[PDB]
Parts: C-alpha cells; sequence; structure tokens
C-alpha cells in the first residue's frame, strides 16, 4: 500500500469532518465579507 | 422437432430430444401455458439432451411436458411499427394495444460488424451539461457510459440525457430497461407520453422502449439487452439513419448470468461472476457500435457494486466505452449535482486536435487546480486554513468556485430541486471556466455558483445575494 | 419399500448395486442357478463383434439400444429377470460395464455355495502329490458346507516356500519375507 | 454419475417386474430424509414448486425435479418421515389463504392460525409465487403514508406503493420504527375516509417468539391489531418456512391491492429470508455463490419487492406499501444481501448506531436517508415547512464540528435536531408534526436552552391539543397552512412561549 | 467408421466441444469442425477430448464429425505482414486481400536457450525523455508497461512504435526496428482508429497490428500474444530487430481463465489456473537478444498490464512482475496534475539500467536521475517551500523545472540528441532563473531553434554518439545565446 493526495477527505475519520467544517467555517467568513463589499460597492456605484 | 422436458431446477430446464437436435440459441415453445413460455438452448450435453434458460418463470412446470422447437432463435418484431411501444425480451407488447404488426421479424443473437466495417470520425456531441462537455466531452456515433453507486444519479442523468437529444434528434431513439424498477419504466413511458415523444394516436412516436424490468426470471434479464439491441441493429442498417440507445442497467445483462451460471454447470469465476463473463459482454458490446452503413450513440448506465470500480464487472465494461462519466458518491453528498467526478471521467475526443485548443486548456487546468485543491485538503487537515500561504488560499478559493460551477440544475430534478433546468451551450461553460481560472471573480462568493447555468447567472445570483444581505 | 434379501457377500459401486438388485430378485422365485446361466450366456452374446462395437459407440438412440438388446432377449427365451435386467441397464446406460455385472454376480453366487477362495504362489510348479496334500490341509482351515476352491500361481520373485492366502487369511512363507525378517532383526 | 433412484431396492422392483402394482405419477417414495430435505422416487407428475403432502400430515413443495428423483422440502421437521413413507401431490402450486379474516390474527407462514382464536375462515388462496404488476397497471405514487415519526415524515417522506429500506445495525431501532408506523394508521383506521384506511402486515421472520409475543401484546396495548395481521416464522421454524412467509405475506397484502384497498407490509428482516434460502439450496446440494449464498439471492428479493405497486384507477386504485428491514453488520451497508437490497427500493433510511447514542433516536442519518419518490409523496403544509427545515439542517451539518450568523446557523441546527428526537410507540398526527416544525423553524426557539426543547416540544402539543383543536383540525384538512391559519399558528406559537419561559 | 484421424461431438457448449474418437490427436493440435469452425485440443482424456472452438459454438450441434489437421497451430511470417493488420491466426482482417506469405512458424516453439543470448547493449529509443533518460529500454529487454485504467499506456507504446520512423526512413540497417502490436481484448473501433492513427504518422509501412479484439472467441485472445511472438521471432532470427507490444497481457489471462474453468480444471487463486504464470513467461521469455553467432537479431517485448486501484500485488501483476527487466509505472494522480506521460519515476525500474543508453545519454541522465531522486525526497516541503534553507529550496528548485523539462504531447517522440539538448540546457543549470510554467515554452522553443540552425552540431552528437568537449562547449554557447534572448 502507499498514500495517495486526498485521502484524509476519501478516509472520512475525524480528521475528514475537521478539514470540511473548518474550510466551511473560514469560506463563510470570506463570503460574508465579500457580500458585505458588494453591497458597499453597490451603494458606493449608484452614484 | 418435439422434445419432453426431463428436469427442472430454478430457471434451468433439461429437454430431451427424440427427432434432430436444436442447436444452441435456438428458442423452444413449452407446449400447455396459459402464457407464452420459451426457453433459449444453452448446452447439449450428450445423449440427445439440451439445458435451456427459461425466458419466464417456471413455475408449473411438469417433467415430461411436450417443448416445440421453432427453428430459429427468439425472434423479434422489427421495423418503424414498433415506435411507441413495449416489447418483452422475446418481443410480444407488454403495453397493451394490440400486436406489433411488422413485416420485419429479427434474430436476437447476430455477429458483430467486422473490422473492414467501423467508422473512425469524432466529432463532440453538445449536451448542455457543463461537466460532462468540458471534461469529457460526448462523441456522435460513440458509447457512452454513466458509472455510478447506488443513488448518485445515473437515472436522473439519462433522464436528463434523453429530454435534452432525444427530443432534438432528427433520427429515432431506443430505451433497453434491463432489470431495473418497474416503477421507473411506468415513470418514464408517462413521462414521454406526456411529452410528445411517444404518441398514442399516430404514427409519430420516435421511441421504442424495451423492458425486462427486476422482476423477469434471470433467463430474461440476460436477453433484453439483445433484443433492444436488435431494434436499434435495425434502425441503424435497413433504415440507414442515426440511432441512439440509452440502455439502464448494463450491470443486470451481466447479473443474470452470473444467476444462471453456477446451475449450467460452471466453476465460479474470481468474485462470484461466470467465467465467461468478459465474452459475455464483448459478444454484446461489440455489437453497438456505429458503422459504415449507420450509427448509434449508445448510452449506457453501469451499476457498480458498492462504489467498486475495481469489481470485474465495471472493471470490464471499461474497456467497451469511448467515454466514461464516473459518478460518485463523495461529490453527491457536498450537494453537487450531477455528481459526475471531474478527476475520474475521461473521453477520446479530449485532444487538442478533436475538440479544439482553448477547450483542451481549459479542461486540463481545471482537473490540474481540483487536483492541487485535492492535495491541499491534506495540509488543511493538521495547519487549519489561516496558515495556508496566499498562493494556495486562491487556490483553495478557485478550487471550490469551480466545483460549485460545475453544477448545474436539470429540466427533470424540478421535483427534487425546485429549480429550472438549464442548458448551457459550449461556448458559455468554457467561457465561463476561462474566467473562473483567470481571478475574474474572486470578489464573488463561492455559493454564487451553486446550481446555475452559465457564468453570467451567478453574477446575477451574486448581486441578489448582496441585495437581500 | 420392500425388503431385498441381503446376498451373502456384499459387493460395491454400481456394478455390485445391479448386482445386488438381481440377486435380491433372483433369490425371491429362488432362480439363481437359471439366472446365472443366462448371464453367462449374455456374457457370451454381448462379446459378439457387432453387438460389441454397436453398444459402445454413443451416437445411436439409447432405444435403438433397448429395442435391439430386446430382440437378442427375447430369441435366446431368457428368463425374465435377466431380460429385465438387460432391459434397466440399457435405460440407465451402464451395459457399458456389463461384464463388471455379471462377473460381480459369479462371485455373489459362489459365497452362496461355499466356493472359499484360495491362492498359492511358489517359486516353481508343484508335484500333484503335495499339491494334494496342500488341497487336504487347507480343507482344514474352512468350515462345514465350505469347499475349497484353490488356484495355483507361480512366481519367481518370491524364492522359497510359498504364499497362501484362504479368503481373509494370509500366511507369507516365501523364502524372500524371511530372508528380509532376518536381516532387519540382525541388523537391528 | 450414479444416478440418487439407482438404489437396488429401486432396481429390484425394476428387475421383478413389479413396478406396475404401485402408482407412479401422483405419488412417491420417500428414497432418503435427511437434514429436513426429503428426496422423493415417483411423483412423475408433480409440478415445479407444487405443494406435496407426506404420509403424516407433513406438507412440502417439490423444488427440484430432476430426471430420477424429485427435492422436496418440508414444511416442517422431518422427524417423523421415514425412509419409504408415500408422498401424494396435493394438485396445486403452493399458496396461502387471503381476505379480511386474517385481520388480526397471528397467522403462519403458510395461513394456519397459532394464537390459538380458532380457525382462520378466509374463502380465497393466492399462490405465493405470482408476477408482480406490468408497466401499465401502477401509476406515480402520490398519496402519503403517514409513519407517524417527524424525522421520517419531515425529511424523508415514504408515499403508498413505495418500497423504502429501514437498513441498520443491530439493535438501532428498526422494529421501533415499523411499530411506530402500524400504531400511527390507527387514526385513519378508525375513521371514514375509507380511501386512507390502511391495512398493516408484519412479517416475522427468523426471530424468536417471545419478541413477536411482545410485539403482539404492544399491538392489541394500543388496539392496532383489528387491523393487522402478523405472519410468523420464527428461529424454530424449518428454513422452507421462513423462505415463504414473506411471499405469503405479500400475497396478503396482494389481496388488498387487488380490491382497491390500501396495505403496508412490513419484512423483519430479509437478511434472515436470506439465510434461510441459502440453506434450503445448500442442502439441495445446489452449487454456492457469494458468501455461500445461492447465485440466484438477488432475484430472491427483486420478485418479493417489486410486488409493492400502486394500481392505477383503472385497476382498483389500491396500493400495497412495502418496508423491508436489512441487518447490516458493522454498519457494513456494502455488504452482500444490504447491496442486492439497496438497488432494489426506491429509498432508505439508514439507522446509526453512533447517532443511537450520541442522543439522536430515532437514529435517522438524515443526508444518507433518501426518497427517490422524494417530496411528491407530501402533504403541502409538510412540504412547506419541510422545504425551510431540510435546507437548514442540510446546512448546520457541514458545519457542526466547531462569528454571530454562523453561530446562530448552529443553534438552530442545534433547536432542530432536538425537535427530531421522539419518544417510542408515541408516533403524532402530521399535524402536530407540522405544528412544531413550524414553530422550531420560524425561530420561535432560537432563544429557549437546548435541553428544555425536549420538553418544549411536549408541552407545546398538549397546549395546542388541549387548546386549539380547530386550528389543527384545519390544517388537516385544508391539507395546507393557510394564511389565517399561519397568523393563527404565529399567535399560539408565541403566546405558548411567552408563558412558557 | 473411424475413430483415430476422426470423431464425433459428445458434447458441446460454452465454447468447449467434448469429442468422442480422435485417438490419435495430439495434445495442442488443431482440429477441424464439420462446420467450417476450427478448434485446438487441449483436454486429452481417456474417455473424450476437450477441443476449444475457434469461434461460435452455435454451428457445433452434438454429434458433428470432427477431422484433426495433423499439425501442431502455426501462423504465417515473413515481411509480407508489413503494414497489415492481421487476427489471432494470420488471416488479413482488413480487407486489403490474400496475405501471401510463403513462410510458416509454430506458435508454441521454445525460447532461446543460455548460450544463444547476448547481454543487452543497444537503445531502443523510445522517443520519450522519461523513459529514455529514467528508464531506459535496450534492444532484448522485456519492460513492463503497468497502470490504472486511462493513464497512458497505450500511448507510450505507439509513441514508441511511431518513433521509430526516423530510424526505418534512413539508410543504416542495424537501427532499423520493426514494430507488432498485439491488441487483445480490445473494442474493434479502437483498433481501427489506432491503425489510423499509425497511418497518419506513416508508421504503418513497419507495424504489424494482430487483433484479438472482445467479440473474439476465448482462444483467439488466448493465442494472439503467441501469434504475434511468432511473427516477431522471425524477425530476431533473420538478423533484424523487432519490438512487439502485447496489450494487455491481463486480458489473455482473463481468456486463459474462462478456458481453464471451462475445461474444468482446479481453480487456484483468484480463479487462475495454476499456469497464469508459465503461460506469461513461456512468452515473454520469448524476447532475446541473438549473439552474432545466431545472426544479431533482437526481439525487444513491452507487455502492457492494468492494475485495479494500483494494487501491483494481484496475482497477474505480479507474475508479470517477476518475469520481466523492469517496469514503467504509470500513475493517474501524477497524470492530472500535469505530468504527462505519468510516469512515476521513483516505482519504475530497468533491471538493464543505463547499459542500454547512448553515451550522450548516458552522460547527462547520469546525473538528472541523482537530481530527481534528491528532489523526490524534499518533494514534501515543496508546498512550504519558504522558511528553508538555501540547501533545499534549491533541490526543490531545480527538481520543479527538471520535472517540467519530462513533459511531452500525444505522438511527438523527440530525437535523442534533442532529447539531449534540452535535458543537458535543464540539468546544467541555464533554467534554474525561469520561471516554472514558462519551462514548457522555452523547450518547446529552444528545440525549434536548435532544429533549424545548428543542425550541424545535432549531427555531430546523433554520430558520435557521445558529446565531446567540443561539442559540449558549442552546446553550452548556444544555450546561453538562446536563453539570453528569451
Ligand atoms: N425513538 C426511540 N427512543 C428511545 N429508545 C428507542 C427508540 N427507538 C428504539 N429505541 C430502543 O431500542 C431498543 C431496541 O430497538 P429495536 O428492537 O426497535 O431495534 P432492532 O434493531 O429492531 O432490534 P433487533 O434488530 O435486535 O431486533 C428498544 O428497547 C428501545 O428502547
Ligand atoms: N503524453 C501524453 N500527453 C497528453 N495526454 C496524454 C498522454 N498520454 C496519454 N494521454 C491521454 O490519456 C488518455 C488515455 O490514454 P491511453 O489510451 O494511452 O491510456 P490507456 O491506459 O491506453 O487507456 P485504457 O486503459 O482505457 O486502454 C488519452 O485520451 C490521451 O489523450
Ligand atoms: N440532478 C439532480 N438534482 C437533485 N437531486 C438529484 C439529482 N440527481 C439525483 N438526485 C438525487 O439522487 C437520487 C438518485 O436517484 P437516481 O439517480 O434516480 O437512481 P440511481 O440510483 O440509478 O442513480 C435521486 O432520487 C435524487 O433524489
Ligand atoms: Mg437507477
Ligand atoms: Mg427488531
Ligand atoms: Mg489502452
Amino acid at each position: 500500500v502507499r498514500s495517495s493526495a486526498g485521502a484524509v477527505r476519501d478516509a472520512g475519520g475525524a480528521f475528514g469532518k475537521r478539514e470540511q467544517a473548518e474550510e466551511e467555517r473560514y469560506f463563510r467568513a470570506r463570503a460574508k465579507e465579500q457580500l458585505a463589499a458588494l453591497k458597499k460597492h453597490h451603494e458606493n456605484e449608484i452614484s | 422437432t418435439t422434445g419432453r422436458i426431463v428436469a427442472v431446477i430454478g430457471a434451468v430446464v433439461d429437454v430431451q430430444f427424440d427427432e434432430g437436435l436444436p442447436p444452441i440459441l435456438n428458442a423452444l415453445e413449452v407446449q400447455g401455458r396459459e402464457t407464452r413460455l420459451v426457453l433459449e438452448v444453452a448446452q447439449h450435453l450428450g445423449e440427445s439432451t439440451v439445458r435451456t434458460i427459461a425466458m419466464d418463470g417456471t413455475e408449473g412446470l411438469v417433467r415430461g411436458q411436450k417443448v416445440l422447437d421453432s427453428g430459429a432463435p427468439i425472434r423479434i418484431p422489427v421495423g418503424p411499427e414498433t415506435l411507441g411501444r413495449i416489447m418483452n425480451v422475446i418481443g410480444e407488447p407488454i403495453d397493451e394495444r394490440g400486436p406489433i404488426k411488422t413485416k420485419q421479424f429479427a434474430a436476437i443473437h447476430a455477429e458483430a460488424p467486422e473490422f473492414v466495417e467501423m467508422s473512425v470520425e469524432q466529432e463532440i456531441l453538445v449536451t448542455g451539461i457543463k461537466v460532462v462537455d468540458l471534461l469529457a466531452p460526448y462523441a456522435k456515433g460513440g458509447k457512452i457510459g454513466l458509472f455510478g453507486g447506488a443513488g448518485v444519479g445515473k437515472t436522473v442523468l439519462i433522464m436528463e440525457l434523453i429530454n435534452n437529444v432525444a427530443k432534438a434528434h432528427g433520427g429515432y431513439s431506443v430505451f433497453a430497461g434491463v432489470g431495473e424498477r418497474t416503477r421507473e419504466g411506468n415513470d418514464l413511458y408517462h413521462e414521454m407520453i406526456e411529452s410528445g415523444v411517444i404518441n398514442l394516436k399516430d404514427a409519430t412516436s420516435k421511441v421504442a422502449l424495451v423492458y425486462g424490468q427486476m422482476n423477469e426470471p434471470p433467463g430474461a434479464r440476460a436477453r433484453v439487452a439483445l433484443t433492444g439491441l436488435t431494434v436499434a441493429e435495425y434502425f441503424r442498417d435497413q433504415e440507414g439513419q442515426d440511432v441512439l440507445l440509452f440502455i439502464d442497467n448494463i450491470f443486470r445483462f451481466t447479473q443474470a448470468g452470473s444467476e444462471v451460471s453456477a446451475l449450467l454447470g460452471r466453476i465460479p469465476s474470481a468474485v462470484g461472476y461466470q467465467p465467461t463473463l468478459a465474452t459475455d459482454m464483448g459478444t454484446m458490446q461489440e455489437r453497438i457500435t456505429t458503422t459504415k452503413k449507420g450509427s448509434i450513440t449508445s448510452v449506457q448506465a453501469i451499476y457498480v457494486p458498492a462504489d467498486d470500480l475495481t469489481d470485474p464487472a465495471p472493471a470490464t465494461t471499461f474497456a467497451h466505452l469511448d467515454a466514461t462519466t464516473v459518478l460518485s458518491r463523495a461529490i453527491a453528498e457536498l450537494g453537487i449535482y450531477p455528481a459526475v467526478d471531474p478527476l475520474d471521467s475521461t473521453s477520446r475526443i479530449m485532444d487538442p486536435n478533436i475538440v479544439g485548443s482553448e477547450h483542451y486548456d481549459v479542461a486540463r487546468g481545471v482537473q490540474k487546480i481540483l487536483q492541487d485543491y485535492k492535495s491541499l485538503q491534506d495540509i488543511i487537515a493538521i495547519l487549519g486554513m489561516d496558515e495556508l500561504s496566499e498562493e494556495d488560499k486562491l487556490t483553495v478559493s478557485r478550487a471550490r468556485k469551480i466545483q460549485r460551477f460545475l453544477s448545474q440544475p436539470f429540466q427533470v430534478a424540478e421535483v427534487f430541486t425546485g429549480h429550472l433546468g438549464k442548458l448551457v451551450p459550449l461556448k458559455e461553460t468554457i467561457k465561463g471556466f476561462q474566467q473562473i481560472l483567470a481571478g475574474e471573480y474572486d470578489h464573488l462568493p463561492e455559493q454564487a455558483f451553486y446550481m446555475v447555468g452559465p457564468i453570467e447567472e451567478a453574477v446575477a445570483k451574486a448581486d441578489k445575494l448582496a441585495e437581500e444581505h | 419399500f420392500a425388503k431385498l434379501v441381503r446376498p451373502p457377500v456384499q459387493i460395491y459401486g454400481i456394478e455390485g448395486r445391479y448386482a445386488t438388485a438381481l440377486y435380491s430378485a433372483a433369490s425371491k422365485q429362488n432362480k439363481l442357478e437359471q439366472v446365472e446361466k443366462e448371464l453367462l450366456r449374455v456374457g457370451q452374446i454381448l462379446k459378439e463383434p457387432k453387438m460389441a462395437a454397436s453398444l459402445l459407440n454413443p451416437y445411436v438412440k439409447r432405444s435403438v439400444k433397448v429395442k435391439s438388446l430386446s430382440d437378442m432377449t427375447a430369441k435366446e427365451k431368457f428368463s425374465p429377470l435377466t431380460s429385465n435386467l438387460i432391459n434397466l441397464l440399457a435405460e440407465n446406460g451402464r451395459l457399458t460395464n456389463t461384464p463388471a455385472v455379471i462377473s460381480a454376480f459369479s462371485t455373489m453366487m459362489s459365497v452362496h455355495r461355499g466356493e472359499v477362495p484360495c491362492t498359492v504362489t511358489t517359486a516353481s510348479a508343484l508335484d500333484e502329490a503335495t499339491l494334494t496334500e496342500l488341497k487336504t490341509v487347507l480343507k482344514s482351515f474352512l468350515s462345514k458346507g465350505q469347499v475349497l476352491k484353490l488356484e495355483v500361481k507361480i512366481d519367481p520373485s518370491i524364492m522359497g516356500g510359498m504364499i497362501v492366502r484362504i479368503g481373509e487369511k494370509y500366511v507369507d512363507m516365501s523364502a524372500k519375507t524371511k530372508i528380509q525378517k532376518l536381516s532387519r532383526a540382525m541388523r537391528e | 454419475k450414479t444416478g440418487t433412484a439407482e438404489v437396488s431396492s429401486i432396481l429390484e422392483e425394476r428387475i421383478l417386474g413389479a413396478d406396475t402394482s404401485v402408482d407412479l405419477e401422483e405419488t412417491g417414495r420417500v428414497l432418503s430424509i435427511g437434514d429436513g430435505i426429503a428426496r422423493v422416487h415417483g411423483l412423475r407428475n408433480v409440478q415445479a414448486e407444487e405443494m406435496v403432502e407426506f404420509s403424516s400430515g407433513l406438507k412440502g413443495m417439490s423444488l427440484n425435479l430432476e430426471p430420477d428423483n424429485v427435492g422436496v422440502v418440508v414444511f416442517g421437521n422431518d422427524k417423523l418421515i421415514k425412509e419409504g413413507d408415500i408422498v401424494k401431490r396435493t394438485g396445486a402450486i403452493v399458496d396461502v389463504p387471503v381476505g379480511e379474516e386474517l385481520l388480526g390474527r397471528v397467522v403462519d407462514a403458510l395461513g394456519n392460525a397459532i394464537d390459538g382464536k380458532g380457525p382462520i375462515g378466509s374463502k380465497a388462496r393466492r399462490r405465493v409465487g405470482l408476477k408482480a404488476p406490468g408497466i401499465i397497471p401502477r401509476i406515480s405514487v402520490r398519496e402519503p403514508m403517514q409513519t407517524g415519526i417527524k424525522a421520517v415524515d419531515s425529511l424523508v417522506p415514504i408515499g403508498r406503493g413505495q418500497r423504502e429500506l429501514i437498513i441498520g445495525d443491530r439493535q438501532t431501532g428498526k422494529t421501533s420504527i415499523a411499530i411506530d408506523t402500524i400504531i400511527n394508521q390507527k387514526r385513519f383506521n378508525d375513521g371514514t375516509d375509507e380511501k386512507k384506511k390502511l391495512y398493516c402486515i408484519y412479517v416475522a421472520i427468523g426471530q424468536k417468539r417471545s419478541t413477536v409475543a411482545q410485539l403482539v401484546k404492544r399491538l392489541t396495548d394500543a388496539d392496532a391489531m383489528k387491523y393487522t395481521i402478523v405472519v410468523s416464522a420464527t428461529a424454530s421454524d424449518a428454513a422452507p418456512l421462513q423462505y415463504l412467509a414473506p411471499y405469503s405475506g405479500c400475497s396478503m397484502g396482494e389481496y388488498f391491492r387487488d380490491n382497491g384497498k390500501h396495505a403496508l407490509i412490513i419484512y423483519d428482516d430479509l437478511s434472515k429470508q436470506a439465510v434461510a434460502y441459502r440453506q434450503m439450496s445448500l442442502l439441495l446440494r445446489r452449487p454456492p455463490g457469494r458468501e455461500a449464498y445461492p447465485g440466484d439471492v438477488f432475484y430472491l428479493h427483486s420478485r418479493l419487492l417489486e410486488r409493492a405497486a400502486k394500481m392505477n384507477d383503472a385497476f382498483g386504485g389500491g396500493s400495497l406499501t412495502a418496508l423491508p428491514v436489512i441487518e447490516t453488520q458493522a454498519g457494513d451497508v456494502s455488504a452482500y444481501i444490504p447491496t442486492n437490497v439497496i438497488s432494489i427500493t426506491d429509498g432508505q433510511i439508514f439507522l446509526e448506531t453512533e447517532l443511537f447514542y450520541k442522543g439522536i433516536r430515532p437514529a435517522i442519518n438524515v443526508g444518507l436517508s433518501v426518497s427517490r419518490v422524494g417530496s411528491a409523496a407530501q402533504t403541502r403544509a409538510m412540504k412547506q415547512v419541510a422545504g425551510t427545515m431540510k435546507l437548514e439542517l442540510a446546512q448546520y451539518r457541514e458545519v457542526a464540528a466547531f462569528d454571530a450568523a454562523t453561530q446562530q446557523l448552529l443553534s438552530r441546527g442545534v433547536r432542530l435536531t432536538e425537535l427530531l428526537k421522539q419518544g417510542q410507540y408515541s408516533p403524532m398526527a402530521i399535524e402536530e408534526q407540522v405544528a412544531v416544525i413550524y414553530a422550531g423553524v420560524r425561530g420561535y426557539l432560537d432563544k429557549l436552552e437546548p435541553s428544555k426543547i425536549t420538553k418544549f416540544e411536549n408541552a407545546f402539543l398538549s397546549h395546542v391539543i388541549s387548546q386549539h383543536q380547530a386550528l389543527l383540525g384545519k390544517i388537516r384538512t385544508d391539507g395546507k397552512i393557510s394564511e389565517e391559519s399561519d397568523a393563527k399558528l404565529k399567535e399560539i406559537v408565541t403566546n405558548f412561549l411567552a408563558g412558557f419561559e
């Protein structure tokens, strides 16, 4: 047996869930910031 | 000739003859049955005995019944009259509208086109699905496979392909359902009738359904594939026209053979499959082909037992397809639908010469970025994502955006998702993925791309999320 | 099922199983001697080159076999038991091993009348006086009713003495065995 | 190549010309009984899968029709059969009684009452081995079968005519799902809407009789026996009985289906019918396959589950729902028989044995539980609430391993999850389910403590069932939640919330 | 009736006739059925004969008459086959007429002994940088190509076949190499597109495509490799050089397994009979390199194996890995991250080694191998990249460039001198000051530039077969001048 790439997600163990949760956290934060920036740009561009 | 049944064991009936002996593959009619029972010969055991597989339940058979050799293999009606009907494995209709009155009969067993009869042209077949068109483009006249576990999207995807292509097709079509739910067969029949593809009143139907659903004894599930294949063979050769042939499932064609094998007196192979798995499948998959005198755009759903692509059955089928779109359960768990696995679906026309330089560069870029993301997830396991460098957080963000953008809402999935089905022409997909890769959308949230058609719709959805924020 | 009368000696395999069937059939009705006669007559009949070659070809309908055998058993006016047995063998397809069947029956008949077989192996022939006294002594081994059925044999492998077999019992007085026993015992 | 019937006891009959005295057409003699399988010589006119009757009252089913003998399987213990016993035909393919007389009887796999309340007075009999409906008789599953379990009715809706599959490890609550479903239909059956009555059948395959007796007591307690049949082929029963019990139950249900009535049938378990079938096949010397299961153990279940159909209105409009129960070993849902059945059904309820300890009961593992029929078989009000609830749970399930917005999301998800828990043998009407789901999903519990929702729900239900039954009746009859009904629910939820603390 | 030169079918079914008679039939002899069907007599038992039918058993009723042809299986040979498409027995299937070959050979002949051979020393140019530098293949070798699905094995084989066109179009006679491509268990349209592809590159005037496709009966797929190997032994035994490509050898094993399990031979592991080693060993041991006393010819072999899930401990993969002189792993993980051909150079080996490399490619690849070996043991850091000393930083900055030099495109093999020039530029260090993404472009440019102007230097490298210090200096000057203006 050998090691592949991205096998932590495949295994589905605790570590895989920890991946998916942490990544979702980070990109939820960034999506909130990007949505705020999009609204603010919209207001700054109506003018 | 006329023999007499001598033994019945499961679906395997041994019949003894005193006149001449019926060659293998012949069809023998059992005398004294309320409904036509046809036994297909499969062996000559010596002493003028033949082993046979019963195409229909062998309940109520008695040792000594009389059996008449029809004299030729299972013959089925063909012609443009079978369009809009539904047929047994043995050709008799099962939609309760009277007999299929044709001039042409065809034997379901026939040799495959010789090597001197094959075509060598390949032209992409736009399907309107982003992932399929981008990473594993289909081809007109080619054989196509949908490898799925259970409940991943094989049937919804093949219904989407029917709706898309069969409706916009100049030629005819055929849907041979081999050993899958009868609920689905009825659903498809009614969907076609209500969508105009089938027409009960007049002769304007473009589909010739054939059904061997999973309540048929194994002798029947192992042959309805050949029956649908015979109808498509006729439309390819005699009509001299393009044809479509959807098969769902093509695993059951192997499973049924495995079911009867042991009783046929054969030592089992690797995983309980019959020793003749490879050839019993080649002799079938070698008739589903384009030739100089026609063209068949066969699509086939393929069960992958327990999501094990190394199983003998899918492993053997992989070599008989010009394009495979491996649906995956892991992607379907993320909610991406269709679940097509971008790093496992391949094709034979994915070349810079056949699809063009830019299409090829974009497809390879998508694959490479997704693979890089797969590698990075391992590090994100331990570090967390705040620790990732700034050239990789970009890679992860872009890869997530591309994963979402590969999803799409189909017109046959409105019942589940509620959204509206979309078709994305090839240019829209290539342009959208070019832009996502280039970085022209780092300012939109990833969820902006989830279940949208062209890229402009992702922009509009991002704007709507921002406004409603 | 019926209570088939057990034959004296038990044989096994298909041969001995047909033979047991026939023996139990004949024993009822007390037709053993005549049944054996018709059996040893079919033994000669089936060796006929035409029949021998016809019955070994598997490409003649088994019904042809049965019809031919019915003809050849009606011509000889065989007892109904033997005709039925031969028809049975033809139906089942075992007539290819008929000589094993009838032979078994012969054995199963010998043990009936007490022909306890024997065998003597020597390095040379035996003078009729010596052979006769040998028979007289061997007769002492048996029981009442039984009668010796001697079978002389010659082999050069054993040098001296001889080897005697009386049904199951077996005594090896060869010089070979004695030489081996002496050599082993003295070496060990 | 020694034939079985080439014994001496037979060749002797043949030799001395005595076979003509006995009947070898409608009668035979047991060559060899052993381990529950008889070989019979004779019966030249016995049909395949026909029933035969031994000379001691025991019955059997002639499975193997070999050239010279017949492999019969005894529906009982072969302690009483002896070499040479006379087996006499019965003339008819094995069939079982059916009717409304069976309702409320603990019948046996073969249709013989084992509750001791007297003979079944049935009139008609059906062959167990009948073909399932075709493409034409059926129609799309449209009506809802109310399970009475919040999670199932909300996120895994089950229609009438649909074959679900309750799959999970041992001791995770599959029979509990089945019995909640059986008990729930009590409200519909005790009513006048004859088109909503559902008649239940429980097939107990390879379960100790104590279990079946406790289950029957539980059903009688809720007086859910006047409309229930129980086909009981328990562990002590010969393998052929355990192999035939599902087909007896399925035919008893095909009766109600073919007469415009709606039936539900629950096989428990099918993984033990498969074991009984394997034993039968191996004792008939049929070659094994995977794990020794006969080569055709898929067809065995496919031909059984394909009979759960939903007939069109030209065929009476009847219906037969099936709820097979499979038992995986260690969550290894990728085994042989679980995989065989997972692709035969349309939907599956995944009982996970670690959701079961972490607190979630019933253990339904949403996200892995699917219903291919889907929202098409749901009530409009439940559609409305479930549309939001399923989505919110889907989002919360990817941020469970832990901001303000996402913190609110997790809070709401935990609120919903505590709302999906349930008692046992206490199903709820659809109106109450939608009421509490609405209360929890609009946000009227975003502040209440988690450990209190478990009680709040309970209390809340009582309040409505004691104060605003008119609203529930309106929601139920109207089917959908009307705007005035929505406002009434809003008022009621806020009022109870304020006065609950 | 004759039951020595003739017999009659007792039974048939699943392609295994059981014949009665044929008392004088030899084992592995070709009998003929009354229906114009041939067959091979494999099981000689006391009572019958087990004939495997070369075709469909629909035409073989019970009671048929079978007549022995008196000869072991044999196939045509010669240069009359070149450019044709024959089936597992020499019958043409390209519809260009009769093959017209005078000679014949037995498929089951034995390999050359211990003395006839001589150590593999010539280089068999595959035209692929990765193969030709890091896992070289000599003439007379047996280099397994083992991989997963759709990783690029058939493409390695076809690039090898296409490359030989430069040698076969020249006048040097001991560099000419004739290719044979045995295609076992492949959809016919695949073979048709392959023949078209070979015609496009004009590489079909010295190629013999032996076709045993999926529809063909099991015996034809079991027999195709031996037919091809005999047509190749013909060129070996006449002072010519051959290259036979079995594709795959796993499907020959599957066909053989079907034959055995239907003849009822003891199964064994994975149901493979006990001869799936003997089967392949007595095939791959016919790739030799005869010494001058025997002509000097040679016969390379490139068996292709598919491994399920990269499992190379399965039965057949290990059987064929313990028989061959190397292996070229083709991992898909590398395939999708840009590395195409996806030749995993850690697992790939060649027990022949650099004994079969031209002196120039030895001179360069000797150090390239070490550079990549050093890179492969600090590859993990690549992500972190910073935070590490200049030592590992330079290691994995050289490794990335070297890796990106080994990328190559469909059907475009490179002449040995051009590979040497590119690897020289890359490894001597004239690229470490370049952004990795541009490396490929540089290559695709530099190559062309060198091809246009400095053809004389390439000719000198090709002929001398070595990088003389004069040529070394001239090449350094060329690289420096070009890299300056980029
Ligand atoms: N919703 C629930 N709440 C609390 N307990 C439950 C619930 N459902 C099931 N249980 C508990 O699970 C136990 C066994 O469950 P059940 O017998 O229904 O599962 P099962 O898998 O059918 O068991 P087996 O497979 O052994 O027959 C019961 O004693 C019951 O207390
Ligand atoms: N050197 C390469 N550069 C770019 N693409 C390649 C290269 N080699 C192979 N490919 C691509 O990989 C795909 C599969 O190639 P190939 O047919 O050689 O693999 P295979 O192992 O033969 O497939 P199968 O196992 O199905 O026969 C092809 O579409 C081809 O475009
Ligand atoms: N495109 C899609 N959009 C939303 N849901 C889907 C989609 N495809 C499949 N699904 C869900 O996955 C399930 C898979 O069922 P289906 O694909 O019909 O059968 P199969 O097991 O043959 O794949 C469907 O019932 C559906 O709920
Ligand atoms: Mg499906
Ligand atoms: Mg239980
Ligand atoms: Mg290939």
